[PDB]
């Protein structure tokens, strides 16, 4: 689902929303973002913080 | 700067173009003296198809 949503967002949403007669376009998903999932135990081990 | 940096020569675009939100390159052309614009543009589409 993530892959399809990212493809639609990055390759279809912008051009469709700019089509003549199109108003609001709602994405049933989300574009990719670089997700950094932090581990609190590892952060505490190295005395680091978010 | 030499203590914490390195130098290189690369190649880069002096000006980047985008069309309808996507990277693009613009090509200007002319139909032959005895040829119409429509057929020249059809030939251009045929060439681009490859």
């Amino acid at each position: 689902q993530e892959d399809i949503s990212d493809y639609v967002a990055a390759n279809m949403k912008d051009a469709i929303s700019r089509t003549s007669g199109v108003g609001d376009v709602q994405l049933f998903g989300s574009q990719y973002a670089m997700r950094i999932w932090m581990n609190p135990n590892e952060l505490n081990k190295f005395q680091l913080t978010p | 700067f030499s203590a914490f940096s390195s130098s290189r020569w690369e190649y880069g675009s002096p000006r980047l173009e985008r069309y309808n939100g996507l990277p693009s390159m613009e090509i200007l052309g002319q139909a032959a003296p005895g040829k119409s614009t429509g057929e020249a543009m059809e030939l251009m589409e045929q060439l681009a198809s490859k």
